[PDB]
């Protein structure tokens, strides 16, 4: 029980510890594009003004 | 700021269209009150009699 248990534990325990990382990362990269979204737009409005 | 820019243009172009429609209204029935005076207002009821 413990044994297969805990595998199955620290495996899917594995896999959120790896999804929070890539969630969180995926949050800040959000902001980049945001802002990339944000400097071309506004840059490219100039123009279509 | 998009929406806002292209609504503000639109709305100009708009205003600028019927502008233009208006002029040609004016140009159209000015040179077709000059034509029908010089024809002769009740001539046209004879050719319609």
């Amino acid at each position: 029980a413990v044994e297969s248990t805990g595998n199955a534990k620290a495996e899917a325990e594995s896999r959120a510890e790896a999804a929070r990382i890539e969630g969180e990362g995926s949050v800040l990269q959000a902001k980049l594009k945001a802002q990339a979204l944000a400097i071309e737009t506004e840059a490219e409005l100039e123009r279509v003004k | 700021k998009v929406r806002e820019m292209e609504l503000i243009y639109a709305r100009a172009q708009l205003e600028l269209e019927v502008s233009k429609a208006q002029q040609l209204a004016n140009v159209e029935a000015k040179k077709f009150k000059e034509m029908t005076e010089a024809l002769g207002p009740g001539t046209i009821r004879d050719l319609a009699v």
